[PDB]
RNA sequence: AAUAUUGACCUUCUUUA
RNA sequence: UAAAGAAGGUCAAUAUUG
């Protein structure tokens, strides 16, 4: 019954610097009986469930690091991180529990890091998939920064755009770097009708493309 | 010591119903409230309701009335959440959360993914990835063509947790595909057994593919 | 927890005409579940306890005349009387009973009526008070209109200003007229030292003053 | 036939306490709630609190928390309110009123006048007021009493029409009241007219016949 | 011990069928 | 009799403290 508003939607800082995020409630969440602010902060890392960080606006739950600190009262509240670690990458929701239970929009925290060149590796089709009649060439690009990256497949020097499946990860919990996987799937017949297979990667850390190829032989 | 173990994933046909569970332990079951929270893919959180196991008292969100039904079982200290007449907008992850009476959320469960679709299950095909024919070596494991989500992946039963990258599943041609990579030192391969563990609970599949030279 | 405010603290109308009074609440008294206004009107005639007139803003309680009608919703409400009777002289409070119980300031209603001449009567002391040693001369002036009236006591033609006690009534429930009592108190010794005692009243219904006197043993 | 009969008025010394009763009849005493209301002389109304006689639950106004205590007795359908540590501001009329659970005020009692003062009691001195055609007036004088209220009736209530009772007036630290009644010259002196006075504080009652 | 809160049961009141 | 809402009481528990 009380609307929460988190601002900004996204934030990026370097590791080891301070951050501040805001939660604004339509009505006041300060109860007059106990003189407490019915506000709580929760963290949600990629692939995990929410975790309680702060309750009563400023009280830190047991087990939580000392980097997180809550502040505010009435309708304006703030969550602060004194020193951001790579693991702090997550979305943080503010929550009121005075009149029913309503959540905020959430705030995403990004970690700024130095440049990092991608490490490329190619893998030919497995004898298992071949006996089944298919051929997939996988191309891994791990631990690079920034996230902007472009991949290109070539068969015998000719660019191919069809039959490609790409997937990207979020910033690592230890390195704050990105990784990408690219897979090109063909039939066993067509796979054996060509000799060369190539991965062409475009990244900011190099003017010329990063190339990784293998030839049937 | 407080732990909340939720049931596994579920695939439901449109219009049908489903019932999941949240088994509690590490505290007095009847002394605390059990909330339930929804989270659509790529979206935020939302409250549904809660139960008071002592008297089985209910308190629902106005929008989920008639959609969700909460019950409890003190004999097994387990709370249940039933959803009726499922539709496309009901595909999401559902958490169970403990509080007080009522208080605030303080302990969460791992969640239970729900897929509402008429498509039927399909088990994946696992394939090992090794170099063709420096100081490090990277191996991979391809999980191609399965429905529905999710799928678990663990290298060397979990003993290998450093230097691993698991990529999110991508939908294509009405099937999901996943991949994963792991990097080790040149001395560690092929002088040590590296094997890929894959489990698709929907199809009751469990495969262990070793990476060969 | 909700403040009520009535606009007309005092208002006067002629007998047989309609009347309207306002009650304004700070917050809304309309409940959304049952769609009812938690407002009530009460009447208090001089010397009596309050009486329930209307509830739910417009619902008329049983036994009350049909002249009273309630209206309004939300925060502005009105009590109306189609034709004012002499008995309607009273104070009317509006009441909210949604968030705690709070009352309004009240509204006093006066009845306008035609002129009426006072009926004066004088009374010598009683043999009981005399045996005790005192003497009180009472002068009753009943059923007159308008209320503006001045009374003065005279002993053997000389005006006396000390030892006088006056009391007034409100408009009658049947006549809508006023009445007044005036008492002059002396000792028996001083009382027996004079012959004539008079109360003289000045009212609009007569150009010359109204005189009423008596003589000791005449 | 719902009827609420409250107890008589009380004169209390400063700092002392007092308790009054409201006897109910004509309905199920337990099913309905009994409110109490205060009305200072010449001012408006004020809610104090209410009680649920079934299980004796109470809800008080914040302003009367430590001042009033509400109890009940279901065997006799009687409500009670006790006031503690009375000051001058507590001098007022106190009503009892019935509602629902809680609903609104529907029936009211006649009220109980409470006077807080250390001044002693003084009973009145009643005097008949007799005259010296077609219409005769007679009066009755209640002089020098304390505190309020006083009760005055004509022929034990048999005479109600044409009566004018005047409000009391304070003078020389005492109150005084008077009342008049007009009848037909055929009704007096043949038919006996009598004045009946009562002063609760002094526990006195007098009947003074109007004689020619 | 006090205040406040959620739920269940019970009595009763209120708006409706 | 049934639905919804409200007041009080009892019971279990939670929160704020002293």
């Amino acid at each position: 019954n009380i609307m929460m508003t988190q601002s900004p939607s996204s934030l990026a800082v370097s590791a080891g610097e301070k951050v501040t995020m805001s939660c604004k409630s339509s009505q006041s969440v300060l109860y007059s009986s106990n003189q407490k602010n019915y506000l709580a902060w929760y963290q949600q890392k990629p692939g995990q469930s929410p975790k309680l960080l702060i309750y009563w606006a400023s009280t830190r739950e047991s087990g939580v690091p000392d980097r997180f600190t809550g502040s505010g009262s009435g309708t304006d509240f703030t969550l602060t991180i004194s020193s951001v670690q790579a693991e702090d990458l997550a979305v943080y929701y503010c929550h009121q529990y005075l009149s029913s239970y309503t959540f905020g929009g959430g705030t995403k925290l990004e970690i700024k890091r130095a440049d990092a060149a991608p490490t490329v590796s190619i893998f030919p089709p497995s004898s298992e998939q071949l006996t089944s009649g298919g051929a997939s060439v996988v191309c891994f690009l791990n631990n690079f920064y920034p996230k902007d990256i472009n991949v290109k497949w070539k068969i015998d020097g000719s660019e191919r755009q069809n039959g490609v499946l790409n997937s990207w990860t979020d910033q690592d919990s230890k390195d704050s770097t990105y990784s990408m996987s690219s897979t090109l799937t063909l039939t066993k017949d067509e796979y054996e009708r060509h000799n060369s297979y190539t991965c062409e990667a475009t990244h900011k850390t190099s003017t010329s493309p990063i190339v990784k190829s293998f030839n049937r032989n | 010591e407080v732990q909340l173990q939720q049931s596994g994933p579920e695939l439901v046909k449109p219009g049908a119903s489903v019932k999941m569970s949240c088994k509690a332990s590490g505290y007095t079951f009847a002394n605390h409230v059990m909330h339930w929270v929804k989270q659509k893919p790529g979206q935020g959180l939302e409250w549904i309701g809660y139960i008071y196991p002592y008297n089985d008292g209910t308190k629902y969100n106005e929008k989920f009335k008639g959609k969700a039904t909460l019950t409890s079982d003190k004999s097994s200290s387990t709370a249940y959440m039933e959803l009726s007449s499922l539709a496309s907008e009901d595909s999401a992850v559902y958490y169970c959360a403990r509080g007080g009476n009522p208080a605030w959320f303080a302990y969460w469960g791992q969640g239970t993914l729900v897929t509402v679709s008429a498509a039927k299950t399909t088990a994946p095909s696992v394939y090992p990835l090794a170099p063709v024919c420096g100081s490090s070596v990277t191996l991979g494991c391809l999980v191609k063509g399965y429905f529905p989500e999710p799928v678990t992946l663990t290298w060397n039963s979990g003993s290998l947790s450093s230097g691993v990258h698991t990529f999110p599943a991508v939908l294509q041609s009405d099937l999901y595909t996943l991949s994963s990579s792991v990097t080790v030192t040149s001395s560690t391969w092929p002088s040590q057994s590296i094997t890929c563990n894959v489990a698709h609970p929907a199809s009751s599949t469990k495969v262990d593919k070793k990476i060969s030279a």
